[PDB]
């Protein structure tokens, strides 16, 4: 239903069952039409660094006033508008606007708040046969995620259902969605006291921190690296219409791209299946945000890649830091299929701690591999059991594991 | 073996060698008295070979058979351009008044007015009892405003057991002695009376008791593994089971919701 | 295998790496994608098969269109006449005209025109409904009651057909270890990357696909897939997740006049088993009568279900400390450890032999389609295979008739599971009834530990009808300390004359003085030698129980061999030794070794091979051990180091012996 200037007419026949009023001639005040090749002309015309400056004019921010790490993340703010299923959250002071681009952003989001959220309401009224929100929306937000709750009880774990795989059951029928999981959330603390003293999403209340729920996020916004929101960092050039880049981002969620992987970088051992899972379907977003029409290169792909294996390490070390033996496996490894160089991403959350440590860990000074000195620190942990030794964070060397 | 060859005479294609069904009473989709009949008629009396074959040629025949009601609308589209797919299936047949044609329902497939000629119901029987499991060879025409289903049975056979012959009891009865007769009714269960005390035996039977007095009402009381618990169960498709203990006078008796009467009455 | 599944199979060409290498950031169900490639993507060539990837890519996002706009699609259709689309439909015959109609489950329309002949082509439509791509046509006529829609093209994207003498052929053709490696990597595992009992272990997670009521249950530690593993084959599997099912749900909504998920599914697999929780009590009662014959009463009418169910649970203990403290269903919340429930498991996989999923544990050749394993599991979900062992073997006296049963079905599903062809040799039901006989001896160990002397009997064993030898397996994978009065361990030459250890348990209750073997393996001399023991026993009751009365007390000896050596003759001494322990109610000594045998007059014979006694008693972890006057010449027959090892508790009589033991 489109707002329009209508001719309406009026003429009645007896007898007639239709309506008396005809229509003649209609003004479409909201938009014509969309051709999908006509964005990707300008696509192809137009360069890459070109193509994510008009994006982040499309939500109206000014590039130039703005790191491109910032908008960097205003991207991953765009994928899940552009990813089904893409369970993301973004945690973060306030004047960030967080709930802006959910809310104003696209008419096919939903901002949903107040935290009552009922599963008959959310997922499907088992009354009246019908679906909730998820089926009915493109990109469902919860915002003050510290203020949400759950009536159910069960539906907790109908979330963690949903974001495991984009189809739950109901009772008696398992349902589908495809509506992107947001979780937007407001910081009090500093970022380095609050991240040291617990984990980053403790914000998140309590009845859903958890190992799993935790793990099914495909990325973490820091919405503290953004800046508050300010003026001059307001553009006021062209920018496609929200409806437009909303549309698109419609007929784009139907496409993919996490295949072109393959013939490119490789990625590393320390990902078990749900992060490859994870890893793919961000990079996939980010290709179809910066390069829908396809064209791209390799270091195209590696521009995602990097970004990808940092917001989700984010996640990853917090996931150890909440549950400790699971997911210490932290070290992402990025490789190639070419030049077999493993590279590595480090997180900017992550010289020597001071005080005393827990016993069983210590740091060391060693010449590494490339004959340079270097740091690193050995963790120990002990348990009962029959003498064996178990290592990891070797990065496969044999002569380490040799010396252990 | 005299025993044997006069239930062979006297009890034709009502006695089996119950140890062939413990063989093969598992792993199926069917009730124990579809194989018990498919037995009978196929094992003559002891010869292993024969039996093994019999064996073999129930198993191909329930491989194609007893389709699951998942993929029922399925066959019924085969139907309208091939016909003929006989099945094994619980089918249910009721005469209706008004239209003088019997309309056989099936328990599975779904169909609730397929018509069957008067010849085919008078001889088999027990068709119009409670349904029973039967092969059916199945009949096909369309009709403009035919106001019935297009389903008919054009060949049948009672893969479960057609009717009762009470007179071949009495004369078969008068062919054997007391103790005979006595050892006949607990191998009936598959029991065995030479391993077993006379009065043991004389249990037994008692236990058999109540299903032919009405309102017998009886208490058995024993140590585990008596075999009271399988009897009751496996040995009456007419009498119930129940387990848990948990009930309502409303299932038991009379729902006074429903002006229904309760499990007494079934 | 490339060339025999190439030609012995349709076009099943997916490496199922390649599903997890495809784009699985989409909109479409797995194996739509996988039967896309299976087709656009057959030989090695790299490049045909990125090639087919982006063509399955593109028919993919150009024929979608998701549910939003369905009418909009309506609209291209009587614009144009005719439209291509891309759904799940299904196929209905109207009785009332005779002319099959056409469902979208996406665009709504549920009463599309379709021809007879595409009919007949496609049962899978037939069914379930399945995803094809369909050209919509237009046709609209004054008064008419039809639909103005029909489906002039129809192509099955999803699955065209089920054929089982393709299937005949190609278990003929297969040889059995391929045929399994084939069916191992059909699950996606890689089977040159893992052993052959974790294969057969994940036989034994398909068999719930191809027999009817296999109650299963499998607990272990996290990282073995078998969560996933149902989470694929789900098309015919449920994986309930913490218990969140009623009785009404589950078997019977009494409100609604419909059966539950049991009725309607092929497999249930109650995941994370030690959260799950029935409401009302009455359910685990009829769960149990479920249990009993996959039949259950609601209220006054009997519902039977195919459904056979799995119990999917983790561990978190090491595997000794689990078996040694408890028993190995803990994890099990307190609402299923009765035996009465526990009795009829079929199998209890050892989730704890698997090992953690690991890439280096995925196949990466091909593999079957996993449409296909199910939907001729749906074929061996009725044929049954349980006379096959009576050729060639029958069952011991220590499994009851439910144990019979389970076996049974287990092997009958295993078996059928690798030979749908049948390949009825004896060696094939051999190996399926001895890995039967060992995952059911499991399960009846454990209700032995919970359920006390109930179920003594868990030496499972088989007796060949050829050879007339009886083979025991034994379960899969001398402590120290004083143990409970009435239990022994001997060591003794058996029927072949090799020495092996034996443990004797005697229980104690009151009663009248019988005397009840257990254990004994069917053998005459052990059970004579017993009798001539308690004949002693009973005969010196003054003088060795001081004053406690044999005739009041009931003895039950069970004999348990450890080191499976055969059956042993001599065990009047240790079975007089354990009725001496168990009626004064003293520990034996820990670490006890008795030694010997005796006649009923008392007298002593000599320990035959001492010194390879004394070597298994040093191999048995003990320290102590009774020798009789008689073996005193045999003393320096030992060499000195191994009998230093020793307290040597050298007795003269049976009532010597006695003593010693009991210190």
């Amino acid at each position: 239903g489109i707002w329009v200037i209508a001719t309406l007419s009026y003429y009645f026949e007896e007898g007639q069952t239709s309506s008396p009023f005809g229509v003649s001639l209609l003004k479409p005040i909201q938009m014509p039409n969309m051709n999908m090749d006509e964005l990707f002309s300008g696509r192809a015309a137009l360069s890459t660094d070109q193509w994510r400056e008009s994006l982040i004019r499309s939500i109206g921010m000014e590039p130039a006033s703005l790191k491109e790490d910032v908008q960097w993340h205003l991207l991953a703010r765009m994928v899940p508008f552009v990813e089904n299923n893409y369970n993301v959250c973004e945690l973060g002071p306030r004047g960030t606007g967080k709930s802006h681009i959910y809310k104003e952003c696209s008419p096919n989001s939903i901002l949903v708040s107040g935290g009552q959220t009922t599963v008959a309401n959310l997922f499907y009224n088992m009354s009246s046969r019908r679906i909730g929100l998820v089926g009915l929306w493109d990109v469902v937000a919860f915002d003050e995620v510290a203020g949400i709750s759950f009536k159910d009880k069960d539906g907790v774990q109908i979330m963690k259902d949903y974001m495991a795989s984009g189809s739950f059951a109901r009772g008696r029928e398992q349902m589908e969605a495809s509506a992107s999981m947001v979780f937007v959330g407001n910081i009090n603390q500093s970022v380095e006291s609050l991240v040291k003293t617990s984990h980053l999403l403790a914000p998140f209340p309590e009845a859903m921190i958890d190992s799993a729920f935790f793990d099914r996020f495909h990325a973490y916004i820091p919405g503290w690296e953004i800046p508050k929101m300010r003026p001059e960092f307001f553009t006021n050039r062209y920018g496609l219409i929200v409806d437009y880049l909303a549309e698109f981002f419609r007929e784009m969620r139907k496409r993919s791209f996490a295949d072109s992987i393959e013939k490119y970088f490789k990625l590393g051992n320390n990902l078990n299946q749900r992060d490859v899972i994870a890893v793919r379907k961000t990079v996939s977003g980010l290709m179809k945000l910066l390069y829908p029409h396809g064209q791209f290169n390799k270091e195209d792909v590696r521009q995602c890649l990097e970004y990808a294996l940092q917001v989700r390490r984010r996640v990853k070390e917090q996931l150890k830091k909440i549950g400790g033996m699971e997911f210490y496996d932290v070290h992402f490894s990025y490789i190639d299929n070419d030049t077999l160089e493993e590279h590595f991403v480090s997180v900017k959350e992550q010289l020597i701690p001071e005080g005393p440590a827990k016993p069983g860990f210590l740091y060391t000074i060693g010449l590494s591999n490339k004959g340079m000195p270097g740091l690193y620190r050995l963790e120990l942990q002990v348990t009962k059991g029959s003498g064996k030794l178990a290592t990891s964070g070797l990065w496969n060397s044999s002569s380490a594991k040799e010396q252990v | 073996k005299e025993l044997d060859q006069l239930l062979n005479e006297h009890f034709a294609g009502r006695v089996v060698r119950k140890d062939l069904t413990k063989l093969i009473k598992e792993g199926a989709n069917v009730p124990v008295y579809v194989l018990e009949y498919l037995l009978g008629m196929y094992c003559a009396s002891d010869d292993p070979e024969i039996i093994e074959q019999g064996l073999r040629n129930v198993k191909t025949v329930l491989a194609e058979n007893y389709v699951r009601p998942d993929e029922a609308e399925k066959v019924k589209s085969l139907v309208r351009e091939r016909g003929s797919y006989k099945v094994i299936d619980r089918v249910t047949v009721k005469l209706n008044e008004r239209k003088d044609k019997y309309e056989a329902s099936f328990s599975n497939l779904g169909i609730k007015d397929a018509e069957i000629s008067a010849g085919i119901v008078k001889e088999y029987e027990k068709l119009l009892v409670g349904g029973i499991w039967v092969i059916a060879t199945l009949s096909y025409y369309f009709e403009e405003g035919q106001t019935s289903s297009p389903f008919g049975v054009s060949l049948l056979k009672p893969i479960q057991m057609p009717n009762m012959n009470m007179d071949e009891l009495f004369s078969g009865r008068a062919a054997l002695s007391t103790d005979q007769w006595r050892e006949s009714l607990i191998r009936s269960i598959g029991m065995e009376p030479a391993s077993l005390k006379e009065d043991v035996q004389w249990h037994l039977l008692a236990r058999m008791v109540p299903f032919v007095e009405n309102n017998y009402n009886v208490c058995e009381l024993g140590p585990r593994g008596t075999g009271k618990s399988h009897i009751y169960k496996e040995c009456s498709p007419n009498s119930i089971l129940v387990s848990g203990g948990q009930t309502t006078v409303a299932n038991l008796f009379y729902n006074m919701s429903s002006r229904r009467i309760g499990l007494v009455g079934l | 295998l490339d060339q025999l599944l190439n030609e012995h199979f349709a076009g099943r060409v997916v490496r199922k790496d390649l599903t997890k290498l495809i784009k699985e950031g989409a909109n479409v169900p797995v194996y739509v994608l996988e039967y896309l490639l299976g087709m656009y993507c057959a030989s090695d060539d790299p490049e045909i098969i990125e090639q087919g990837l982006r063509n399955v890519k593109t028919v993919l996002a150009e024929n979608y269109v998701r549910p939003d706009e369905a009418e909009k699609v309506k609209s291209l259709v009587r614009e144009r006449g005719s439209y291509k689309v891309i759904d799940r439909v299904t196929v209905k015959l109207n009785e009332r005209k005779d002319k099959y109609e056409a469902s979208f489950s996406n665009l709504g329309i549920k009463d599309a025109e379709i021809s007879a002949g595409i009919v007949k082509e496609y049962e899978k439509l037939l069914v379930g409904g399945i995803w094809v791509i369909a050209t919509l046509s237009y046709y609209f006529e004054e008064g008419q009651t039809s639909s103005p829609f029909g489906v002039s093209l129809l192509k099955p994207i999803q699955m065209p057909n089920m054929n089982m003498d393709e299937l005949f052929s190609g278990r003929a053709a297969l040889s059995t270890d391929q045929w399994r490696e084939s069916l191992i990597r059909s699950i996606g595992m890689e089977p040159a990357s893992l052993k052959e009992d974790v294969q057969w272990h994940l036989l034994a997670r398909m068999v719930p696909f191809v027999e009817n009521n296999y109650n299963v249950c499998e607990l272990g530690p996290r990282g073995t897939g078998k969560s996933h593993i149902y989470k694929e084959c789900s098309p015919n599997s449920i994986l309930v997740s913490g218990g969140q099912t009623t009785v009404a749900n589950l078997f019977y909504n009494m409100s609604s006049r419909r059966i539950g998920l049991v009725g309607l599914w092929d497999v249930v697999a109650f995941d994370e088993v030690a959260g799950i929780s029935f409401k009302d009590k009455d359910g685990v009662q009829i769960m149990k009568d479920y249990m009993a014959s996959g039949s259950f009463a609601r209220g006054r009418e009997q519902m039977e279900a195919s459904a056979s169910m799995v119990f999917v649970g983790n561990i978190n203990q090491s595997v000794e400390s689990l078996v040694k403290t408890s028993h190995l269903l803990a994890p099990f919340p307190e609402a299923m450890i009765d035996s009465a429930f526990f009795d009829r498991f079929h199998a209890y996989i050892p989730g704890w032999e698997i090992p953690k999923m690991r890439p280096e544990f995925f196949t990466n050749r091909y593999g079957l389609i996993v449409d296909y394993l199910a939907e001729f599991f749906r074929e061996m979900r009725k044929r049954s295979f349980a006379d096959s062992i009576e050729k060639y073997f029958k069952l011991g006296n220590n499994l009851n008739q439910r144990d019979v049963i389970a076996v049974r079905k287990t092997v009958s599903g295993l078996m059928k599971l690798l030979y749908p062809h049948g390949q009825f040799n004896k060696e094939d039901v051999r190996q399926c009834l001895e890995y039967a006989l060992q995952v059911r001896r499991r399960v009846k160990e454990q209700l032995k530990k919970i359920g006390g002397m109930e179920f003594y009997d868990v030496h499972f064993s088989y007796i060949d009808n050829d050879t007339l030898e009886e083979h025991f397996v034994s379960v899969k994978e001398i402590p120290e300390g004083p143990a409970k009065p009435g239990f022994l361990y001997t060591i003794g030459l058996s029927n072949k004359g090799m020495p092996g250890l034996y443990r004797l348990e005697l229980q104690v209750t009151k009663g009248s003085g019988k005397l009840a073997t257990s254990g004994l393996w069917n053998s005459s001399s052990a059970k004579e030698q017993v009798k001539i023991a308690f004949d002693y026993f009973k005969a010196n009751a003054s003088r060795i129980s001081g004053g406690s009365k044999v005739m009041e007390h009931d003895f039950h000896l069970h004999v348990v061999e450890l080191q499976n050596t055969g059956p042993l003759s001599h065990l009047a001494l240790p079975s007089l030794v354990a009725f001496a322990s168990g009626l004064l109610g003293r520990s034996v000594q820990s670490q006890m070794v008795v030694l010997g045998d005796m006649s009923l007059g008392g007298s002593v014979t000599p320990v035959e091979s001492i010194a390879e006694c004394l070597q298994v008693a040093f191999d048995a972890g003990a320290k102590k051990v009774a020798l009789p006057m008689s073996s005193a010449a045999d003393i320096p027959t030992i060499p000195v180091e191994l009998f230093t090892k020793f307290q040597t508790s050298f007795y003269a009589d049976p009532v010597d012996a006695v003593f010693k033991g009991l210190g």
